Order: C-alpha cells, then sequence, then structure tokens
RNA sequence: CGAGCUGGAGAUACGCUUUGACUCGGGGAUGUCCGAAUGGGGAAACCCACCUCGUAAGAGGUAUCCGCAAGGAUGGGAACUCAGGGAACUGAAACAUCUCAGUACCUGAAGGAGAAGAAAGAGAAUUCGAUUCCGUUAGUAGCGGCGAGCGAACCCGGAUCAGCCCAAUCAAGCCGAAGUGGCUGGAAAGCUACACCUCAGAAGGUGAGAGUCCUGUAGGCGAACGAGAGGUCGUUGUUCGUGAAACGAUGACUGAAUCCGCGCGGACCACCGCGCAAGGCUAAAUACUCCCAGUGACCGAUAGCGCAUAGUACCGUGAGGG
RNA sequence: GUAGGGGAGCGUUCAGUCCGCGGAGAAGCCAUACCGGAAGGAGUGGUGGAGCCGACUGAAGUGCGGAUGCCGGCAUGAGUAACGAUAAAAGAAGUGAGAAUCUUCUUCGCCGUAAGGACAAGGGUUCCUGGGGAAGGGUCGUCCGCCCAGGGAAAGUCGGGACCUAAGGUGAGGCCGAACGGCGCAGCCGAUGGACAGCAGGUCAAGAUUCCUGCACCGAUCAUGUGGAGUGAUGGAGGG
C-alpha cells in the first residue's frame, strides 16, 4: 500500500511462440495465460508529527516537490 | 387442533339466563344457564343430564356409585327466549344504566 | 394496594411495606416445604404486592426531577 | 434485607434428627456465599453462628414422557448456632 | 370488551372478578448470568479485583477505535447489491487455446434495497441529450485452435422521469335483515307444505347437506391516541482470445497544454463532426424474500417442509448428518 | 412377426359444465358361473360410515413384475445354532400368586502382586431406604447397575482458586500482509512441576484429615501489657 492510493494487486502473464512472420508468420500462438502481483516500497516521513510509512515512488517523487497533505 | 374458535370465543348469551335447546334432543327443554364455557361452546343449563359413575379409587372408602350430573353442549341451544320459543336478537339501546345494552327480538326484554 | 394510599406513604414505609411481605412470603414458602400450605394464593398476592410496592416506587423516580 | 435468600427448611430425618442437638439446616440460593448465608439467618431468627457447612446438589428426575427430566440445583447449608440453642420453635416441629 | 377467569394439559386445592377481571390495541417500569460483550481472567453462562455513591443490603463506573464536545463505530441478519480474491469437473466425442466462468466458493462493506447517474457520451440525422429496467433490434455486427462455441449497441416502443451543488387510509373494536309445522333420524340445516330477507345466497360451526340458529357477510360506525491527462513495457475490460485493433483500465517507468486550448469519432493524416475529463450528493422505475395476507385444473400424511413438528431421537471426537 | 413407423381406444386424478346420487346409508373394502373385441364395465350380496357415479371438455406427479431399485410388513433357513472364558457346587430354612435362579444359615471350590484395598481419569446419582415389577437382565426372577418416590453429599488447614512459573497459548506500542489475516518484547493465561497451617479417634441406612469429641496449628483485625525504635520496595544480592 502506499501514500496517495493503494496498489499492489495485479493480473496475468501470456507467453506466446511462432512470434512474428513475415509481417505475420502464421500467427502468435500462446503457451502461457497465468496470473501475477505488482508490488513497491518505503521511506520515512509524516505530518501532524514523526511517522514513517510505506511511500510510493510516483509519490515519494511527488512528495520530493510539492507537498500535498504529506511531507517529506 | 382448532376447535371452538370458527364461531368466535364468543357466548352468544349469559350463565345466568334461561334458554330453551332447539334442535338435537331435548328439544324445547329449558332451564336457566350454569356453565358459560365460550372458548370451547359449552353449556350447562339445567336441561341435559346423565347418571356418571366416579372414579374414587383409593378415594377414602371409595362407595363410588353413579352421581346425576349436566353434561355440557355448544351451539345447540338457541339462547334466550321471551316469546317462549327460540327468537334472535336486535333492538339494543340503554337503560337507567347507560353503562350498558340489552338485547331483544319481536318484542322487547332479557 | 395501588390507589393513592399506596404512594400515600413515604419511601422507608415503601422499604417497610417491602421487608415484611418477604418475611411473611418467607415463612408462608417455609410452611410450604414443610406441608400446611393451605392458602397458596396467599401467596401470589404476597408477591403481587411487593411487585407494585416497587413499581409504583419507580413511579416517581420520573416524577420529581423528570 | 435478610428474610431473602434463605429458601426452604430441610426437612429430612437426619436433620431433624440434628436439630435435637441443636444444628438447624435449610436449603438457602445456590449462590450464596457463607458468609452472606451466615448473615442472613442469624438476624432472621435472632441468634448467632458459630458454624456453617455447605454444599450443592443436583436432581435430574422424571415419571415419563419422552421428556427425560432436568436437574433442579440446590444448596442445602448447615448451622450450629451457640449454646444459645434454638430457632423460635420452627424447630421443635 | 363486557361478566368470565384461573397458560399448552386437560388434575386437585386456593382463589380472582362486574368496586368492570379475562382477553385484545398501545405506551411505560422490572428485565439475573453469557453472548460484539467491552473491569481483568476464562476451557460461554464461570473466578477474581478496583474507584466512587452508600445506614448493611444495595447502586453505578471501570474495552478498544474517531473525535474539544456531543455524538459515532465494534455484532447480528434467509435471499437480493457492490467490492477485493477466484476454482475444477465439464465441452471441445483425446488436449494445452478457448469452454465451463468471473459462475461455485472465500472475504470486505451496506441498505431495505442496492448499485449507476447529469455527458471530455452515444452516435451520423451536422440527431438524440443523466442513470436504471422491460420489449425489440438480433442471434443480426463481430469475436472464435475463425473449432467447440461465445454474442453486442445505436435506432424504435414502454416503466419511471429531478438534477443540483463545488475548487480558481392501515390495526383493537362496536352495529348488522330474514322461518314455522309436519315427516324420516339416534341426531336434521335433509324431505315436504306454506312464509320472509336480500347494497350483505363469500365462508366456518350446529349430533347429516345451514340465506333467514350461531359466528359472520354487504353496508355503517369506529378511540384516548398509534402508525404512514499522453506515452513506452507488463496485462485487462467492451462482440475484442494481438490481430492493422481503438478507447477505456492500471503495476512500472516517464510525463503535456489551455482557444487563433483540450478529448474523442476503432491504426494513421487532413478535412468534417460530437464533447469539454482529473471534486461531489441525488428520488423514481430495479432485485430478493426471514415475516405478513390472499389466492391456487398444489399436496392431503412412502405426499407435502427434514418436521401434522423435531432439527428432537438417534449416528460422528468434529465439521456435519438426521 | 423382434427394433421401428401408423391407427383406434380402455383406466386414475385434478378442473369447468349437464344430470344427478346418498344416514332406509356415499367412497373405500370383500364375494360372484354377467356384459363388452381388449384395455375394462354392470348387477346382486356382505363390510363400511360419509361424501360420491355417469356424460362433454380442459390439464396431467396417469397405468408398472423386473432396475443386486426405494420404504414398510411379513416369511424360509428353523423350537435350528447359540446363551459370551471348563473357579464347580450341595442341603436346610424362609419369602411368594408363582422361584435351580431372591434372602438366611451350614458346607463345598475359585482369586489371593489378585479375581483384595485406595486413588486419577472418565461416568453420573449409578449411593442409601421403601416400594415395583411392563421393557433391559442372553433363561427364571418375588431380585438388580432396571421404573417410581424420598433422603444423601458438611472442610481457615485435603485438591484446585483468590500465589508461581514450563512447554505452549496470548499479547498495548512494534514487524509483515489482497482480504480474512501472518508474526512479536514486556505483561498475562497456562501443570503434569514450586509454594503452603492438623492429628487421633467416634459415628447416619447413606459423608468424613470436612460433623461430634479431644487436643493443635496459620494468617488476618482489634484490645492489653513489653518495647523502646524505624519500617524497610513492582529495584540488588542470597536462596529456591
Amino acid at each position: 500500500t502506499g501514500k496517495k492510493n493503494l496498489v499492489v494487486n495485479s493480473v496475468i502473464r501470456r507467453g506466446k511462440a511462432r512470434a512474428d512472420g513475415g509481417v505475420g508468420r502464421k500467427t502468435t500462438g500462446i503457451t502461457k495465460r497465468v496470473q501475477r502481483a505488482n508490488l513497491h516500497k518505503k521511506a520515512i516521513r509524516e505530518n501532524g508529527q514523526v511517522k514513517t510509512v510505506w511511500l510510493s515512488a510516483n509519490a515519494l517523487r511527488t512528495l520530493s516537490k510539492g507537498p500535498y497533505k504529506g511531507i517529506e | 387442533p382448532s376447535a371452538g374458535s370458527h364461531h368466535n370465543d364468543k357466548l352468544h348469551f349469559k350463565k345466568g339466563d334461561t334458554v330453551i335447546v332447539l334442535s338435537g334432543k331435548h328439544k324445547g327443554q329449558t332451564g336457566k344457564v350454569l356453565l358459560a364455557l365460550p372458548r370451547d361452546q359449552k353449556v350447562v343449563v339445567e336441561g341435559v343430564n346423565v347418571i356418571t359413575k366416579n372414579v374414587k379409587p383409593s378415594m377414602t372408602n371409595p362407595q363410588g356409585g353413579q352421581e346425576q350430573r349436566e353434561l355440557a353442549l355448544h351451539a345447540s341451544k338457541v339462547a334466550l327466549v321471551d316469546p317462549e320459543t327460540g327468537k334472535a336478537t336486535r333492538v339494543r339501546k340503554q337503560i337507567v344504566d347507560g353503562k350498558k345494552v340489552r338485547v331483544a327480538v319481536a318484542s322487547g326484554k332479557t | 394496594m395501588k390507589p393513592s394510599e399506596m404512594r400515600n406513604l413515604q419511601a422507608t414505609d415503601f422499604a417497610k411495606e417491602i421487608d415484611a411481605r418477604k418475611k411473611e412470603l418467607m415463612e408462608l414458602r417455609f410452611q410450604a416445604a414443610a406441608g400446611q400450605l393451605a392458602q397458596p394464593h396467599r401467596v401470589r398476592q404476597l408477591r403481587r404486592e411487593v411487585a407494585q410496592l416497587n413499581t409504583v416506587k419507580a413511579e416517581l423516580a420520573r416524577k420529581g426531577e423528570q | 434485607s435478610h428474610y431473602d435468600i434463605l429458601q426452604a427448611p430441610v426437612i429430612s430425618e437426619k436433620a431433624y434428627s440434628a436439630m435435637e442437638r441443636g444444628v438447624y439446616s435449610f436449603w438457602v440460593s445456590p449462590k450464596a456465599t457463607k458468609t452472606e448465608i451466615k448473615d442472613a439467618i442469624q438476624q432472621a431468627f435472632g441468634v448467632r453462628v458459630i458454624g456453617i457447612s455447605t454444599m450443592n446438589v443436583p436432581g435430574k428426575r422424571k415419571r415419563v414422557g419422552r421428556f427425560i427430566g432436568q436437574r433442579n440445583d440446590r444448596k442445602k447449608a448447615i448451622v450450629r448456632l451457640a449454646e444459645g440453642q434454638s430457632i423460635e420453635a420452627l424447630a421443635g416441629q
């Protein structure tokens, strides 16, 4: 989970073969199709007073700059 | 087991009035009501009677014989009468006891 | 028994009107299990009474302060 | 009050026999700790209590009826007055 | 309400009642111990403490989270709603694709209903103009190991129909018309002979088949007081399984403008055209059904619910079955 | 004439309609040498004790011998095999409607590191007394661990709790996590372990280091005297 917005939870991952032919080979057969999840990280921050909490790149970046309710 | 509600636990009469027993045996026979059992539609008018034999086992010197006693009835007796014959009821009002209401048929008493 | 001639009494008298009925009620109950309870009903009454004995007293609990 | 809690007197023969020696015993209430009970009694019969014994008693009966039965749980308690023998006369019974 | 009551049970004793019980409507007060349970402990209903009020008895407070502060939250709900997670069998007469399905199941949140909602839309007539639901369009367009098979939307008809705001009568209940004789019978409401009522001849009960005996019905009354952004990579949704495949959506990286501005109209460009996203709340029609009433070319006891009642006996360590 | 196709009908229930039927007696049941081409129908008699035929039409949980079918009843096997350790019994007496099978007495035999006694767990009232006699007791039963009713269980010191901790369980702040949730210091719960004040007798039909009797011990609170001064922690050590 991040500061601004939650995260994690992701989606499936395919894997095709015969991949790419004359502008188009015969086609792209699939052989995978499963399922996955994507995470991030943290750095200590705080508002009101001292904290720590997780901080998502795409937030520690947005916070590194203009702060929004939260201070780096 | 349903029971005596078909009517409506309402006795069309008092455990004190006088009534003639229409239909069934004891037709036209009358007598002062005694038991007013509404729920069940039970009536004890000095009319019907049976001589029962009491079951008094180790009941202090048994000597149990055959008691004459009244047997209850249902809506089988048409409540109260004045013309000396079964009579509906209808023209109520009140008395010097406006705190109440009466009943009456062709005539008007009870 | 409930009419004003009930409330008509004090707060302690109320108590007095209670702690005694269950002093009767007791001897009664004793009698019972001791054999001789000829006054089954008496019990009920006695009981009944103490209910009101409080029921009423509770009625004051909102009447005189709200 | 005082008169509360005691539930009834213990009839039986022994008990009654125990009485001929100044030991009284009635059924108190289940949850009726020794002290309270020791109290009650005294002040309901005017007298003190030198000793007190108490312990619980289940019940589970019936006559018939696919209704088995059910306990009824009691708590017969026994007290020993001081040389100041007797409780009223609800003893001489 | 008006003269019985004293629960199922029916049995006896004591009694209570017109100084209006009983019973029925509707507010109160009592409401032990457990259970969110929450003074602490705990193998549920048990064990132990503390502060305060207090003549003893006895009363009250003592959990955690938001909040100055009131005040709110923790649990429980048959199905219905959305959300996070999400199978296999099965089909493809084998199977990896796909199908079965985003169903079954798990969890979260919630209400009586939800959800969705006021156009960076759909869509082509330079039209319609929130959302939802029904019919239809149409099994058409399309997707598809282009196999098995899956399958829209616009238009049109109908239910219901609002957009507004930010930030710079039903329950209790009371009244209610109109028949007698003879006959068959153990008993008649049946037969029969003359009689009446009928805005009430719906129904149930009466010792057999009942308009006129009872309870009722049509119809009338009826209460203190109670309700009503763009992109690159990984992927995905919509008919969309990479295909030339847009747009939406997002984990990751990046990263704009602002009217001679911005987005889109299935790559893509110009032209023409529709709309203005990154703030929000919102009846109504919709779904279900624990409960209630009425009905039923529904059952009538091996049926019907598992139960004419019982989730009981009984089986299991238990989940559970019954 | 088998699979299969085609035709016409019989019967059950429910439903709308017509004619009706019934307590001097309906449905169902039971009997029968009638009728019809079959499915089937009728008459008469018996039982029965209240709803019910026939006709047209509509709808159907609509027709059965089979599924090692399902529920239930009842058979065969057959007064068969069994009566659950080869520790044996006999007599007298008694009670009783009735006893090989109950009680009494006198002998016999079997266990005797047990087939005796005392706990724990576990089960509950199965304990004791008076009754009972259906069903249970592999037979009898006058009896019972079975049915009924009543009584019975007594603790400052025995076990446990108001003390302790182990494993392990839980756990404010804390560490992780799609949800649910997963871990985690202190603190807490947790014996099976530590700690800790009685013992000798008597005795209900039925209780006992609990009641009684004799004598004793522990803590707690207050009174009195003695004293004549510190007392001494959620911390230290020692120790357990």
